[PDB]
């Protein structure tokens, strides 16, 4: 961390994540259209 | 009501309540207490339904509110509150949240209503309700129209209970060509009628039952009845006849051209002339059904029709209902050779969106009245001087400048400021950018408003603030560098006339100050020079705007002014001691915004902004510029000199009886000196340094502004603990600019005495009071009171020095956390 002991470590902040012994696992917004059920609330669409 | 947000399912009967509430309320034999009641009816339903639904309500009220009647002050109020709540809606590109954005045909309303109330209000004769209700709605309007909205039904008619009147149609005579065209469109329409009746599968029956799906009357031409032929004539017999009317020239040129089998009308498409041609005549054929509905109305005696309103109030849909066939009818003579010519007086516009922008015609209205409050102000001043008058014919002029305008545009300036200073290369606004010639016409409004208050403070009398504030505003929404680089000579002229008088009344001022024109001048400078040119001069430093104003004549403006400010320091009358506060920050303001580094002449060589680099020395003498820069005025010193002499005195130890005029001007003239000239001097970020980069015209250096903090810091610790020091504030306000460069040394060489010091005397003060409570009740008070002296004093140095170590600490405390530091500590301790 490069400004953490700056600013947030005296005002008592923890890095996220400290103590993981593992990488934190992260998600991404994948854009390959996928087909999924009609949405039971959907605004706009609905199936009968 | 607030139960009706979100009742867009039931529109129509939201929309019938509204119209049938507010018919209520424009009700007769009404007493007041239950008018109030439907009043606030009204009031609370439009508080609370969706914008998009108020559309018809705002339809009805552009009618009736430009009347400004009686019963127009509650539609003014509603329409105030209606904008100042939704303002978003129409202003914003993309509207406000959840309630969708504005349409063309509201925002033409918007537009429309704006101007019915500033045309009837330019014309009312004063009266103080009226006014003080319509202002405010005026402003809300105008803040809620987009500043460049572009009217798509603009035109320059502006033509006009409600009129049904259509022209004199059947009255006029016409054309036997024109009689045969009448024909063809009947052939046309016919076979068009049934080209529909086949679409909806009508055949040739008995009787026109649609029940039935048939036709009586579906013939060819020929068989179609002479009769019925006549009837279905007659419509485009009075359509051509009202055409005649109205002076409409029509040339025939070429020759026109059961199963219908109607000529196709769609191949072309009407022009511009064209389409508003067949819009007006879709306006008229509304009239005659107007009339008609009139007729109606009459026989019933009341009603109104939903329709009963004029064609740019209608909506598109409602408009395109008669669109269809006035344009069918034009369609149809242009291809039978009826070439018809209007002769418009809207093509004077042509193309000039610019020109079509709302800010274009309110700016251009603002200028037409300036030009009107130049001949009443000449008018006023001349009776004054000589000849009382009273009766004052311009009297509706005047109270309308100083009651509508002023505060209009002091809004509207305020609110659409950013619009006026952005340009193509950057917008700093939500979304727009003033064109190049609404910058010149706020350029020439603002010329005009300082030129007809010069030396008429007393003329205005209480609405001279008003004329002030206006001209605050207009200058921080001037864009001088646009005008300035490409704008008309009038335009640049007005600018460079309005510094040049700014400049003369300023050496007046101050020659009379060292010793009616006297007092004239005094409480004019006082009051609206001074508080203005500060303002100009800070909005053009803070934009970047010097290099390109402050040029030749403006240039020597801006000398002239500002070392007769200098000159202004050996005298000590109390007048000069009561305004060096204001020629101080009008110096500082100045100093900051000069492009031209005057107290470094002997490097003025290498400015590129200097009069003396770009008017060339054959010119220079056609003006007074004297041969050398250094002559340009000698009074001030250079920067060695002044440096070396702050030093000196706060050295020494001088106090703000034996250095006023340093104090309050030429510290508040370093303070924005130095900054400016240290990015344009060396020991600045070279970006473009490699293109050559001449040597800078400048010697400043971060040791420039670390010496002045010092020694700052060091006058106000020998001034520390006086009784009535006022001037600490300010110079620690025109200080803090500086305290970005200080060297790390600064700290430990004056930050940690001063804080020293005051914490001792802040100990002191609080050992008197802990002994006051020993004390008894009566000599307490007293005490009481002496150490109340004491901690206001104390409270007035720490007031005075803790905001420029809060910047010291900013910009260290990074460097203090990475590397621990005693003297930090120490300075936490304190």
């Amino acid at each position: 961390l490069r400004f953490f002991a700056i600013c947030g470590l005296q005002e008592g902040f923890e890095p996220f994540a400290i103590n993981m012994q593992r990488p934190v696992t992260t998600w991404f917004s994948k854009s390959l259209p996928q087909f999924e059920p009609v949405p039971l609330e959907h605004p706009h669409y609905e199936v009968a | 009501a607030p139960l009706f947000a979100g009742t867009e399912h039931r529109a129509i009967m939201v929309d019938s309540m509204l119209h049938t509430v507010y018919r209520l309320s424009r009700g007769r034999s009404l007493t007041k207490a239950q008018r109030d009641v439907i009043e606030d009816c009204l009031m609370a339903l439009c508080r609370y339904i969706r914008p998009s639904m108020l559309q018809h309500l705002l339809r009805r009220l552009v009618f009736d509110v430009p009347i400004l009647n009686e019963f127009a002050k509650m539609p003014l109020k509603l329409l105030t509150n209606h904008y100042e709540r939704c303002w978003k809606y129409y202003c914003l590109p993309t509207g406000w949240a959840n309630f969708g954005v504005t349409s063309e045909e509201e925002l033409h309303l918007t537009r429309k209503l704006f101007w019915g109330i500033f045309d009837s209000l330019a014309h009312k004769k004063y009266d103080q309700e009226l006014y003080r209700i319509a202002m405010p709605c005026l402003c809300a309007i105008a803040g809620a129209l987009p500043p460049d909205y572009v009217d798509a039904s603009y035109s320059s008619k502006t033509e006009k209970n409600f009129d049904p009147r259509p022209v004199e149609t059947l009255n006029v005579i016409i054309p036997e060509k024109l009689d045969s065209f009448i024909n063809k469109f009947a052939e046309y329409t016919h076979e068009k009628w049934a080209f529909d009746k086949i679409q909806n599968n009508w055949s040739y029956g008995e009787n026109i039952d649609e029940e039935l799906k048939t036709h009586p009357m579906l013939r060819p031409y020929k068989t179609f009845s002479e009769k019925d032929k006549e009837i279905y004539r007659w419509p485009i017999k009075e359509s051509l006849k009202a055409m005649i009317a109205w002076e409409w020239t029509v040339e025939k040129a070429r020759e026109g051209e059961y199963n219908p089998q109607p000529p196709d009308l769609s191949v072309v498409t009407l022009s511009r002339e064209l389409q508003a041609m067949a819009e007006q005549l879709a306006e008229n054929y509304h009239n005659t059904w107007g009339r008609k509905k009139k007729q109606e109305l009459e026989a019933k005696g009341g009603g109104s029709h939903p329709l009963l309103v004029p064609y740019d109030t209608l909506t598109a849909k409602e408009k395109a209902r008669d669109r269809e066939k006035a344009q069918e009818l034009l369609k149809f003579l242009q291809m039978n050779g009826y070439a018809v010519t209007r002769g418009l007086k809207d093509m004077e516009l042509d193309t000039s969106s610019i020109e079509k922008r709302f800010a274009f015609g309110f700016l251009q209205q603002l200028l037409r009245w300036m030009d009107i409050s130049q001949e009443f102000i000449a008018h006023l001043e001349a009776v004054v001087s000589s000849g009382r008058v009273e009766k004052s014919p311009h009297e509706q002029e005047i109270k309308f400048f100083a009651k509508i305008l002023l505060p209009l545009i002091n809004q509207y300036f305020t609110n659409h400021c950013l619009y006026f200073l952005s340009t193509p290369a950057k917008v700093l606004g939500s979304g727009g950018h003033a064109s190049n010639k609404e910058k010149e016409m706020i350029t020439s409004l603002f010329c005009k408003l300082a030129a007809l208050v010069r030396h008429r403070v007393s003329l205005f009398g209480t609405d001279a603030p008003a004329v002030v504030n206006c001209l605050h505003i207009l200058a921080r929404s001037l864009d001088a560098r646009t005008v300035m680089k490409s704008g008309p000579e009038i335009v640049k002229a007005g600018l460079r006339s309005f510094f040049e008088s700014a400049s003369e009344d300023i050496e007046k001022m101050v020659e009379n100050l060292r010793l009616k024109g006297v007092g004239q001048n005094l409480t004019y400078t006082t009051v609206a020079l001074l508080p203005v040119l500060t303002t100009l001069f800070q909005h053009i430093a803070q934009h970047q705007f010097g290099d390109d104003v402050i040029l030749d004549d403006v240039q020597v403006s801006c000398y002239r002014t500002l070392c007769s400010i200098y000159s202004l320091g050996t005298t000590r009358n109390p007048y000069v001691e009561k305004l060096r506060p204001a020629l101080g920050e009008c110096l500082a303001r100045l100093a900051a915004a000069m492009p031209v580094a005057f107290l470094e002449p002997e490097l003025n060589e290498y400015n590129a902004c200097s009069v003396y680099t770009t008017k060339s020395p054959r010119e220079r003498a056609i003006l007074g510029l004297p041969n050398s820069v250094e002559e340009m005025c000698p009074d001030i010193p250079v920067l060695e000199r002044l440096m070396a002499e702050i030093g000196g005195l706060a050295e020494s130890g001088a106090r703000y009886t034996e250095m006023p005029h340093v104090i309050e001007i030429t510290l508040p003239m370093l303070c924005s000196y130095l900054p400016r000239w240290w990015e344009r001097g060396p020991e600045a970020p070279p970006p473009a340094l490699p293109a050559g980069a001449p040597p800078p015209c400048t010697a400043v250096t971060s040791d420039h502004l670390n010496s002045l903090l010092g020694n700052i810091l060091r006058i106000i610790v020998n001034n520390l603990g006086i009784d009535e020091a006022s001037w600490m504030k300010r110079l620690a306000v025109f200080a803090q600019p500086i305290v970005s460069r200080a060297r790390p040394e600064l700290l430990r060489s004056h930050f940690i005495p001063t804080i020293g010091r005051l914490r001792k005397r802040a100990g002191k003060v609080v050992a008197e009071e802990e002994q006051l409570r020993l004390e008894a009740k009566a000599e307490a008070e007293e005490g009481e009171l002496l150490v109340r002296d004491e901690f206001s004093v104390l409270c007035r140095d720490l007031y005075a020095l803790y905001p420029l170590l809060i910047r010291y600490v900013d910009n260290n405390r990074a460097h203090w956390l990475t590397e621990p530091n005693p003297n930090a500590e120490e300075l936490f301790r304190m």
